[PDB]
């Protein structure tokens, strides 16, 4: 079987915080 | 490992010390000391290094 991953696997790359920004 | 060898092939113990700078809380840390916090004026801070 297979099935389409939408839009997971996202995860904080780092351990820092950070707030209302566009990160590459 | 034999006493007369020569001391290139004498016996030599090795300890490696490996640790991650600042990212995230931290656990080891130095002997410095701590002190109060003050608020709303311009101080020097220094948080976890």
């Amino acid at each position: 079987a297979y099935t389409n991953s939408f839009t997971r696997g996202v995860y904080y790359p780092d351990k820092v915080f950070r707030s209302s920004v566009l990160h590459s | 490992f034999q006493p007369t060898n020569g001391v290139g092939y004498q016996p030599y113990r090795v300890v490696v010390l490996s640790f991650e700078l600042l990212h995230a809380p931290a656990t080891v840390c130095g002997p410095k000391k701590s002190t109060n916090l003050v608020k709303n004026k311009c101080v020097n801070f220094n948080f976890n290094g």
